[PDB]
């Protein structure tokens, strides 16, 4: 069994693509975005408890060491991971497969396979060995699909538009060999003979085909120009629509740049699809009709020919790979200079307040060397490229026009014969040489196709759930939770064991320290994510057996660090919900204090504002989200206070709002300041994901338990 | 095996590295 | 006196640019930058306000008018600064030049010059116009000076690479055009008379000269790449240690993108000037030559491939503007899309929230749209060139094929001195081609030189002061503050008339509403900005008297929204200060428990820290920054409580380092909740940018002033 | 001048690059 490498297609996945290539070479292949959501790799990193379970999980009877300095004792199975350290900057997983005398090959899933002396790698790694072995429930298989052919569907209902192009292309060719006989007719015969009245028809003949083909080559450009923006934006909105399907989970796991990354792949991917179809269809054909018609007309020019296609063919192959390993190389130091850049330029504050301004300098220069270095190592790459490119080409056009002359005074072929051989390379060429530019486009193509594809086969957030929707039509009703056990990935649980009691139209708060256990347990009740230990009831029933779309459209969430689209604040206001009349948008903006800000813009309604508010302040802001919220009419409104400064002016304004819903609708504040919850029915305090006690304020401080220590440490 | 085993805790403390690249 | 229209460098500075033009139309031309500097350009916009001053400033009379809907009316001043509204989204400033019968001309900077329909204006602009006019004091001048000129200086040093090129160049075309004789003396000579002997001969003697040929390229391509990197290095590296230089004015009136677009366009100048240089001085000899030896050859065929070249020059003349209008519009309609997406992305909770799923959907479609609809006429114009260049191409070489067999046939001219000519085509259009194409890359080059130069011009920090340094060693004493009025911009002023007294060696706390406000009282005092109003004295002497380098030395701001450059926690813990020993920072970082979190990171202290410090938790960073500021061992110690949560962990830690600092060093707190500051000396309270009471708690709850309520409304 | 005048507030209320 040869060595199998899988490669990172984002930047966090390492230990994922590691369980990948040995899952691969043990002969299960597997989509890499599934194992991703296996080992639950989170935007900081994948744990090795994470790695672990998956291939547990898998059925890969696996076990965590403690790197031993000796890792030569026989008995230690390969394939094994370890996990080594990047120049002393950041953890890295890497995929050991044979340890050898003192040479360790190592299947690197950041760059391609590479081999280390035992003493360097034994430097390089921290030390943490995970080993795998199949154990009767591993069963070898092939569940990824072939997302290049999935793709070729969109060219499927333009097949009219691929036939035109075709044929326009294989025109377009023949007009160009017919029209590249000139030169034979003007030399041999019409000079020969002094023909005038016949010179001045043919002049125009070839004129008036040569105006033909110019005419189909920009009828043709206008067609493949709409066929690629057709499939390009078929394909872009394809993906975009699944990607908003699938759970909060898969957003959670990955940045905001990592998931607009796969526009940009999806655009390179449409061009691979299209030139495969174009070039394949309407340059194989004209290769060999041109290498036919050279061979027609002499063997030797046209063995020759063949010899320069080979030596370009041989010259680009052996180069195509050192430059892009050349081009990533600059890419990352380039990364790093413009990252140094922007830290640098955003805390110039801290720089004068020290007076490091020579230091930083220093550094950025350092930086900039080492970008100009990776530049010129490429540019000398390219130049030799393009040099050996030129001594091919040249030398070959010299040493046909010396074996053409040589073959024209022994009196093999004609003089004008050579001219149009001369002309006929012209379209032999420039297909091979399109034909032979193709092999890197396609392989960074498949790589874009299966990085897209496996985006697209993930389980949409509707297909995973079964309802019952009919059996309860209304929420209203008392909460509860039971035993309701949380982990975000493969880590430390945020809430453990939780046991509560909402009664339906009261003002429950709930209090603790740490803030994301908090809020979780509010994105938890609108069933974002699902809890693996213990249920949440609503009304004596079960959340999961209720409509996403009603729980989602009854429940209001009021966030403190709110978002705001750039439209107008009438449009804004009323998101997700069209055909909704003014007079309600009024009424309800009134209970948020909208229109004292409202009233000083230049449109009431319908003025715009800056990205994520930047026109708008915090305190007017979040008035806009109440007001979305009281304008949904929810059965739960849930407030955070979360992150927040608390200003006390918006205070008056959330109990103004409060005071207005005036409904049996049940009320959850999430506020860590106690001078604000006083007030509130019950007050339920989440210390280290575990409700310890609960009830009103008086008996909660009656009681002497962890709240008052905490009420005391307030003031 | 016939190596230094660890706790569940310490295989949760080993984490992976990310890399740099265009944005 | 024609139009003259000054274009928008930034995004943000729209009025500065109207005033620069006008300032231009009446013939006084001033850098950009310095009327930006002027007009208090801030990152949300361009107060009227601030033009006015702005033109006040230059001697210009002005007066802001409310528009008038009749503005047919003769007597106002022309041209007059308007304010318009672009499609009902952001309010923008544009320069009226001539109000005629119904057509009124508008020199808008974001776009070149256009004239609307009165009608159609009157609709677009809100009104709101400035009317200036020269008084006696406004003089003719020219203080730009061109900057292209000046960043010619980086080519002095590099001479003889340039020489060495330019020779490289000449005999490259010299060998090149010896070497395209070989299918005269092939056709004329040796396959006539079929001599093998000299074919031979001749085959290796041209073959030898093209193998020099192309190593002469070598050489020059080498030598071009490494003078190009040089400069680039050299251009890139000065701009950036001048930006350092300049004072915190500059850094609060841009942002981060719109200096680093400066570095971005280095590239571009650098690669327009070298081009340019070595262009002028290989080609317009090179055109000659070839021209030369093409009119010595045959004068019909030279007058034809002359009106080839005219023919190009014009059909690329005429194309070069509506591509550049075309792609500009596409760059607008893609950067839209791309920011929607991010937005969309960003707040999924909130779609997901309220079911807009749909809506989104259909919005990015739209974007998507009109990105194809602006892509396609941009191919449209660029298939348009493309077919009439090669038409032009096509119909230039067929023709000078059948006057060339015309006069061969005459008997002007024999056979192969044709292919000659043919062959000579190639060395004489290349240059002119080449030439013509360099006119768009000039004028794209002459902008960003100006953009650039106009910032290098800016006066430095440390040259707007003048200092007494050996008069004052120290800082120890007491700092009050004397009518001290403070305004960001050409604004509302943040502080008015204020009155402070800080005694040496005690916790003084400056409490208030705006935190704004309380954060700039504290920047002002390290002297990063200077008031206008008003002067600070420490120890009884003016601060604009003490040395810049002593003053940010001896006083460290401890700010919560701390920055964390990307490097070792030991390195950047003492930024700044080389020459520190461990034994230092490790006293240091126990003071503000750096250890407890230090000894748990993979490496005690050579830990490479993730950008802005995301892997440590923010109240690790904290600790960070004391630690960094207790390094220092400061006279003054300014906190900041301002934009914080206050988990009330740090608050201990924070009494920790305070206790710990030992010293007879002043502490200025700025914390929001009164809780905190209770226990400390003298609390003054800044409100509406004025302090209204000072002294102890206790004395100012006694008072019962402004200061008893906001202590009634916390409990 | 022959228009309608403004105060120093409404001079400072217009912006330009702003909404």
């Amino acid at each position: 069994k040869k060595y199998v490498c899988v490669r990172q297609y984002d930047l966090t996945d390492a230990g994922a693509a590691c369980l990948s290539s040995i899952a691969q070479y043990y002969g299960l292949k597997m989509s890499l975005a599934k194992i991703r959501e296996m080992t639950g790799t989170d935007t900081q990193g994948t744990n090795a408890y994470g790695l672990i379970h998956a291939a547990k999980q898998l059925g890969f009877s696996a076990k965590g060491v403690k790197a031993s300095k000796e890792d030569l004792l026989k008995d230690f199975r390969l394939p094994a991971i370890a996990n080594v350290i990047v120049d002393n900057r950041l953890a890295h997983f890497v995929v050991i497969y044979s340890i050898k005398n003192r040479i360790i090959t190592v299947a690197d899933p950041g760059k391609g396979i590479v081999r280390y002396s035992m003493d360097d790698f034994c430097s390089i790694w921290t030390g943490g060995l995970v080993l795998l072995e199949p154990g009767e429930a591993f069963q070898k298989g092939d569940y990824t699909q072939n997302m290049m052919v999935k793709f070729a569907g969109f060219l499927k209902p333009l097949k009219k538009t691929v036939l035109c192009i075709f044929l326009a292309s294989l025109l377009y060719t023949a007009l160009g060999i017919a029209g590249s006989f000139y030169i034979k007719f003007l030399f041999d015969d019409l000079i020969k003979f002094e023909k005038l009245n016949d010179l001045h028809i043919i002049s125009a003949g070839f004129a008036v085909i040569f105006l033909l083909q110019i005419f189909l080559n920009y009828y043709r450009s206008i067609l493949v120009t709409k066929l690629g923006m057709s499939i390009d934006k078929s394909i872009m909105m394809e993906y975009y629509s699944h990607v908003l399907k699938l759970p909060m989970n898969f957003f959670n796991s990955r940045k905001v740049g990592e998931i607009i990354s796969r526009f940009m792949d999806a655009s390179k991917i449409r061009q691979a699809i299209s030139g495969a179809t174009l070039t394949i269809m309407i340059d194989t054909i004209m290769a060999v009709i041109g290498g036919i018609l050279l061979y027609i007309q002499n063997s030797s020019l046209f063995f020759i020919s063949f010899i320069i296609i080979l030596l370009y063919g041989i010259i680009v192959t052996v180069f195509n790979k050192p430059i892009q390993n050349a081009n990533r190389q600059i890419m990352e130091d380039n990364a790093k200079l413009t990252s140094a850049l922007v830290e640098s330029v955003k805390g110039i504050e801290t720089i004068k307040s020290f007076g490091a301004e020579e230091q930083t300098e220093k550094s950025t220069r350092d930086k900039i060397e080492t970008v100009m270095k990776s530049s010129f190592k490429e540019g000398m790459l390219y130049i030799n490229l393009s040099s050996l490119t030129g001594i091919v080409a040249g030398l070959g056009g010299i040493v046909i026009l010396w074996a053409g002359a040589y073959n024209v005074i022994k009196g093999n072929m004609s003089g004008g014969q050579l001219l149009a051989f001369n002309a006929l390379l012209a379209y032999f060429l420039t297909p091979v040489k399109n034909l032979i530019d193709l092999q890197p486009l396609i392989q960074t193509a498949v790589v874009a196709s299966n990085r897209l594809g496996e985006i697209l086969e993930l389980a949409t957030e509707k297909e995973l759930r079964e309802d019952s929707d009919d059996f309860v039509i209304s929420l209203k009703g008392d909460i509860e939770f039971r035993n309701v056990d949380f982990r975000y990935g493969l880590r430390k649980p945020v809430l453990k064991n939780i046991n509560l009691t909402i009664p339906k139209g009261k003002t429950v708060a709930i209090v603790g320290e740490s803030g994301s256990g908090k809020t979780t347990l509010a994105k938890l009740l609108m069933n974002f994510y699902s809890p693996e230990k213990g249920d949440i009831l609503i009304n004596g029933h079960s959340i999961k057996n209720i409509s996403l779309e009603l729980i989602r459209k009854k429940i209001a969430f009021v966030s403190q660090d709110v978002f705001i689209f750039s439209g107008t604040v009438k449009e804004n206001l009323c998101l997700g919900n069209e055909n909704v009349d003014m007079d309600e948008i009024i009424k309800a903006a009134k209970m948020a204090n909208a229109h004292d800000f409202i009233e000083k813009l230049p449109l009431k309604y319908d003025t715009f504002l800056n990205e994520s508010g930047a026109n708008l302040s915090e305190g007017q802001k979040q008035r806009l989200a109440i007001a979305r919220a009281l304008l949904k009419k929810p059965d739960i409104l849930i407030l955070d206070e979360a992150t927040s400064n608390l200003d006390s002016i918006t205070e008056n304004h959330i109990k103004d709002a409060i005071y207005g819903l005036e409904d049996d609708v049940t009320v959850i504040i999430i506020a860590h300041r106690l001078s604000t919850i006083v007030n509130c029915d019950k007050i339920y305090l989440l210390k280290d994901g575990e409700i310890v006690e609960s009830g009103s304020h008086t008996e909660l401080i009656a009681l002497k338990g962890c709240y008052f220590k905490m009420w005391k440490q307030t003031e | 095996n016939i190596g230094r085993e660890l706790t569940d805790e310490e295989l949760m403390e080993m984490t992976g590295g990310s890399t740099f690249s265009i944005q």
